[PDB]
């Protein structure tokens, strides 16, 4: 049971990492806004 | 090089020390009973 | 499960960005990075490479900073960004490291999760001065008859285990660690000894074997194992002894008592030599850097016994040194011998002649000596030491052989101090000259069995009082006389 | 990415890149060569220049010659298709049997297995060699190292082990020849073809060969051991097999690094060796291991320069091994073969709880009597044999009988000795040495125990002398 | 807040695992079977899904009677 949990969780991490990479000027807008708040 | 056999600590220095200790413990037992 | 990875694993992640002070890798090679910039970096400060790797800045030079990489330099390229962390190298410390196998920087390598440690401590702290210390009085029990009797170790002492390869040094350290279980489960808090094993430059399967042996005897619950193995970067093997010493200084500074084994310091010297030669520092004797003595002395001075005003805690150190062909006169062996409070010399000839552990009682000295023994052990062991010396002078002779074959001991079997006292009593009072040297060993076993089956009262008496009384002297006298009659 | 050569010194080549500086350990191909000249990046020098170690000869290189970056380290073909084939350091076939058509290629530079992958099983591996099985027994999945000077019998012993273990082995086997004789590799190839362990006609081959020999430049000699490791690691991980890995000679690895260490611009360490000797050796050796994904039993022949065991290379190798068989030239000049030093060879399973109290007691008693003989040797040399006691003479006689009985005729040595080889079971070894230690043969001459198998052959030879 | 995008979107994607056992794996069995083989063979050899039946033995004894 523990091994199944571990391997399933590891593949979940791998899949989420691979699949968020596949998924905007709002990014640069917020980046410039935060660099404005750099003080 | 005087005393270099005992100083080298080989198989000959150990037997030299054993001989001296044997002889002089025998002599000490012989000298203590006569005291 | 989609809850252990998203409840707080992503919800709390410190996503904020900071204005970092950085430099730029001018060159990288053999685990040395020459870095441009980093104007305000401190000496021995921990910096971080753009690939998650960490390094330590050791060479502050006018035009560059020499950074030693705590990992593989394969991931660093010329032009990479090196950020400051603003802190001098430090490691987590605390009670939460007990039972865990960690690397040289404190990351758990045992696959059991993060160490819930809240306290951090620098690895290069200064040892306590003259005032915070007090004389070494409490005994550090190894469970080894030859050690506990002829080369006794106190709490706060530095005793060196020096010898050739495969002479039994790690066996002495592991016996000492296994022995502390009798005290670490008892009720006396000032008698518990938390152990720390630093593996430096060892094979990783050797450390796995050692952790298995420590878990079999249930010794891992009070042991921290710091592991900087042969595949780890030379900075990590350089830094492992100091990380372990910080983990032990935590206990030393809190009224608790700790024991640390550096296995071994020769490989730390080798790793430091590699780092220094690659940092282009000029070599000295045997290519070692000029300050290898400082390397080991600033480490072995941090083992100390504290006075009452500072908690009364202690840190005992058992450094290990491997000599080549018995050359005690080599550079690093003589350095560490001049540092420590005594040595336990192991020999290959003694090992193969049947003397196990192969301790050379002629050379093995404990500069603390009887000051750190129990009174009963001192009573039996002064006479045993005198008779063993007299036997070595002529090697009476039958009593000497009896004591020699009585000093032999099995592996992973650390005896209690009361049983040690009973055995040395039986051997030093004449109850063993009626037996041939060959059978002595088995008698001992039987003897111990008997004594631990129907005579727990006398052993508890010896344990509580610390000394033997003339009453208990006569008691054990008649017990051993009856057993020899029945044997 | 394309760079150009700016300096050539021996096996070291500086390459200057205008764009796309290749990472360290990447493989680069030199353009304009007749054969494949691979450079492995070792250092980033700055100013967009890298320093590389060449895997072949650098003769004919011109400053300004073009060099392409592959984008990855040296990748060799891994799989069951490499069984029965010979490949060089860069994975190219050198047996004239065409391409090795695997479905996967693995880089020769990989990370060592983690701490949580280590295994702890320590079952014995009986070899049929009396001294090895008695005094320093090997373990399955463990690391064996055969130390020895020039011409003491490291290759003979490793070939005897290939004969006694690899044929009787159920899994696969990999032989990495590192900086050794090329004719020895030819001999091994053709002997494995004769004995059916390599099959040139179908896919029943059980051994993969990887050879970079002593005619190779130092880069090939430094990386061919890694190539063999990669083959064995594939067999251990992706196949789950039990692998046998023979490396003769591993010392060459270290030596090859030494030969380039000066050209890489590093301050020399003790005896002129690279300052990175121990960490290079560790990075290489930690991959030679049994994990909980598969087993690798490793036999490594370790050359001892000028017979000096304190030399940094063998002294550093000593810590990476589970069993060490130390061959001695002094024992080899006494005619005793194999020349194993019985008081210098150790094993970690020489433990009563692992080999049995009987085995442990026989081994420890043999070593005790040999140590006592060695202690007496000085007096025996000067004051002659007659100045000893009776028990001392008995110890000398029994120790000499045991010295003789530790020798053994090998089947690989049948050709130049005539004596048929002997494979002695472990129980027969323990029994024979128990009997000699007891005194049951104090009446036989010591020449009766020389070069026999079991103790019954010793008594037969005794009855044949008289 | 692309980190929160990761969080939310991939939570809702992984939760879509009714019709699938291991959250859209399409792999990870070829090695899992070897791992389970090793794990079972190092825990035992019999069937570890049923109660163990217990064979028991009785100590031997000799003719101790006075001869
Ligand atoms: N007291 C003992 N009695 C019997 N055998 C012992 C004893 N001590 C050690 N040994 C055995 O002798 C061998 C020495 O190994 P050990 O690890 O203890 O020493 P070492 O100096 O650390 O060796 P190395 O550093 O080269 O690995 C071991 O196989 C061990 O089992
Ligand atoms: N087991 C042996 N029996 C008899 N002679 C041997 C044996 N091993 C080595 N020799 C002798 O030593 C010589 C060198 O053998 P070899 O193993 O190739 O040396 P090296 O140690 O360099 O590998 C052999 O040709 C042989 O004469
Ligand atoms: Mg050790
Ligand atoms: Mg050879």
């Amino acid at each position: 049971q523990n091994m199944m949990r571990r391997k399933e969780q590891e593949h979940m991490i791998n899949w989420v990492e691979k699949h968020v990479v596949q998924s905007t000027i709002a990014k640069c807008i917020a980046d410039l806004k935060l660099l404005a708040k750099k003080a | 090089g005087a005393g270099s056999i005992r100083e080298a600590g080989g198989a000959f220095g150990k037997r030299e020390q054993a001989e001296e200790e044997r002889y002089f413990r025998a002599q000490s037992r012989e000298q203590l009973a006569a005291l | 499960e989609m809850s252990s990875i998203l409840e707080e694993r992503i919800l709390g992640a410190d996503t904020s960005v900071d204005l970092e002070e950085t430099g730029r890798v001018l060159s990288i090679g053999d685990g040395i990075a020459r870095v441009h910039g980093l104007r305000n970096v401190q000496a021995e400060e921990m910096v971080e490479f753009s690939s998650g790797l960490k390094g330590m800045s050791l060479n502050l030079e006018p035009d560059n900073v020499g950074v030693v990489v705590f990992g593989n330099d394969k991931l660093i390229k010329e032009g990479d960004i090196v950020k400051r962390t603003g802190a001098i190298v430090d490691v987590p410390v605390g009670e939460e490291l007990l039972g865990r196998v960690v690397d040289a920087l404190g990351n758990a390598i045992d696959g059991k999760g993060p160490i819930g440690s809240k306290t951090r401590r620098r690895v290069g702290l200064k040892a306590p001065g003259i005032i915070p210390r007090i004389s070494v009085r409490e005994p550090m029990q190894t469970g080894i008859k030859a050690v506990d009797s002829l080369v006794p170790i106190g709490r706060g002492q530095r005793e060196l285990i020096i010898g050739d390869r495969q002479t039994g040094k790690t066996s002495i350290a592991i016996d000492t660690i296994i022995n502390q279980k009798r005290f670490n489960d008892g009720s006396d808090e000032k008698k518990k000894l938390y152990c720390i094993y630093v593996a430096i430059g060892q094979k990783r399967s050797t450390v796995a074997q050692l952790v298995k042996r420590l878990t079999d005897a249930d010794a891992m619950k009070y042991t921290i194992v710091v592991s900087a193995t042969a595949s780890d970067a030379a900075p990590l093997q350089y830094l492992a002894p100091y990380s372990g010493c910080s983990m032990g200084e935590y206990f030393r500074d809190n009224g608790k008592h700790a024991l640390i084994i550096y296995d071994d310091l020769s490989k730390q010297a080798v790793a430091y030599r590699q780092m220094s030669l690659l940092l282009r520092r000029p070599p000295g004797r045997e290519a070692y850097p000029g300050d290898v003595f400082y390397l080991h002395s600033r480490l072995l001075e941090r083992a100390a016994k504290m006075n009452d005003a500072f908690g009364g805690g202690s840190l005992t150190a058992l450094p290990v040194i491997e000599t080549q062909a018995g050359d005690v006169s080599a550079y690093i062996p003589t350095n560490v011998i001049s540092i420590t409070d005594g040595q336990i010399f192991l020999e290959t000839e003694l090992f193969y002649k049947g003397i196990r552990p192969a301790i050379n009682v002629g050379l093995s000295v404990s500069r603390v000596g009887s000051a750190a023994q129990t009174r009963a052990m001192k009573q039996v062991a002064g006479t045993m030491k005198l008779e063993l010396a007299q036997y070595r002078e002529v090697a009476l002779l039958s009593r000497g052989v009896r004591l020699t074959e009585l000093l032999k001991q099995g592996q992973y079997s650390p005896m209690a101090i009361e049983e040690q006292v009973a055995v040395i009593y039986a051997g030093v009072r004449g109850y063993l000259d009626k037996l041939e040297p060959s059978k002595i060993t088995k008698f001992e076993n039987a003897f111990l069995s008997h004594v631990v089956s129907q005579h727990q009262a006398l052993l508890g008496t010896i344990r509580a009082d610390g000394k033997i009384s003339e009453q208990s002297d006569a008691k054990l006298k008649e017990i051993v006389t009856n057993f020899l009659a029945g044997f | 990415a394309t760079g150009r050569i700016v300096a050539v010194i021996g096996a070291v080549v500086d390459v200057q890149f205008d764009e796309g500086l290749p990472p360290i350990l990447n493989a680069l191909e030199v353009q304009g060569r007749e054969t494949r000249l691979v450079l492995e990046v070792a250092q980033h020098l700055g100013e967009s220049t890298v320093r590389t170690i060449a895997m072949d000869g650098t003769e004919g290189l011109v400053r300004g010659q073009k060099v392409l970056d592959s984008g990855a380290p040296i990748k060799i073909p891994v799989g069951p298709e490499t069984l029965g084939r010979i490949m060089n350091v860069i994975g190219e076939p050198i047996d004239e049997r065409g391409p090795i058509k695997t479905k996967q290629f693995a880089p020769i530079h990989a990370e060592a297995p983690e701490f949580m992958e280590m295994s702890v099983e320590q079952e014995i591996l009986v070899t049929g060699i009396k001294v090895v099985d008695l005094l320093a027994p090997y373990a399955k999945g463990g690391k064996i190292g055969l130390f020895g000077g020039a011409g003491v019998g490291k290759t003979v012993l490793i070939m005897e082990l290939i004969n006694n273990v690899a044929k009787a082995h159920g899994g696969y086997s990999v032989f990495a020849g590192v900086g050794e004789r090329t004719r020895e590799g030819n001999d091994l190839y053709h002997e494995m073809i004769e004995s059916g362990v390599i099959n040139l006609k179908d896919a029943t081959s059980k051994v993969a060969l990887v050879y970079g020999q002593m005619n190779e430049p130092p880069g090939a000699r430094a990386r061919v051991a890694l190539t063999g490791l990669t083959v064995a690691e594939y067999f251990r991980d992706q196949e789950g097999q039990d692998v046998l890995l023979f490396i003769d000679n591993i010392f060459r690895f270290t030596q090859a690094g030494s030969e380039v260490s000066a050209l890489l611009g590093r301050i020399p360490s003790a005896v002129g060796y690279q300052p990175t000797l121990a960490t290079d050796m560790g990075t290489m050796q930690e991959r030679i291991t049994t994990t909980k994904k598969g087993s690798i039993t490793s036999v490594q022949a370790i050359y001892v320069p000028a017979d000096d065991l304190t030399d940094p290379a063998p002294a550093t190798t000593f810590a990476h091994l589970d069993a060490t068989t130390v061959l001695s030239r002094a024992i080899a000049e006494l005619g005793i073969y194999p020349a194993v030093d019985p008081l210098d060879s150790t094993s970690r399973i020489m433990d009563p709880n692992i080999v049995g109290s009987e085995h442990y007691d026989v081994a420890r008693g043999v070593q005790k009597i040999l140590q006592d003989y060695k202690s007496l040797q000085d007096i025996i040399a000067i004051l002659g044999m007659d100045e000893l006691s009776e028990e001392d003479k008995l110890t000398v006689s029994r120790a000499r009988k045991i010295q003789r009985f530790l020798s053994q005729p090998f089947q690989v040595a049948e050709v130049f000795t005539g004596h048929m080889g002997k494979l002695v079971p472990l129980k027969e070894t323990i029994k024979g040495f128990q009997q000699i230690l007891a005194g049951e043969y104090d009446h036989l001459p010591e020449q009766a125990f020389y070069m026999v198998g079991p103790i019954e052959e010793a008594v037969a030879k005794a009855d044949k002398l008289a | 807040q692309k980190l929160f995008v990761d969080k939310i979107r991939e939570y809702k994607s992984k939760r879509q695992t009714s019709g699938g056992p291991v959250d859209a794996s399409s792999e990870y069995q070829q090695e899992l079977e070897r791992e389970l083989f090793k794990l079972k063979q190092m825990f035992g050899n019999a069937d570890m899904n049923t109660f163990p039946t217990f064979k028991f033995e009785d100590p031997k004894f000799e003719v101790i009677e006075k001869p």
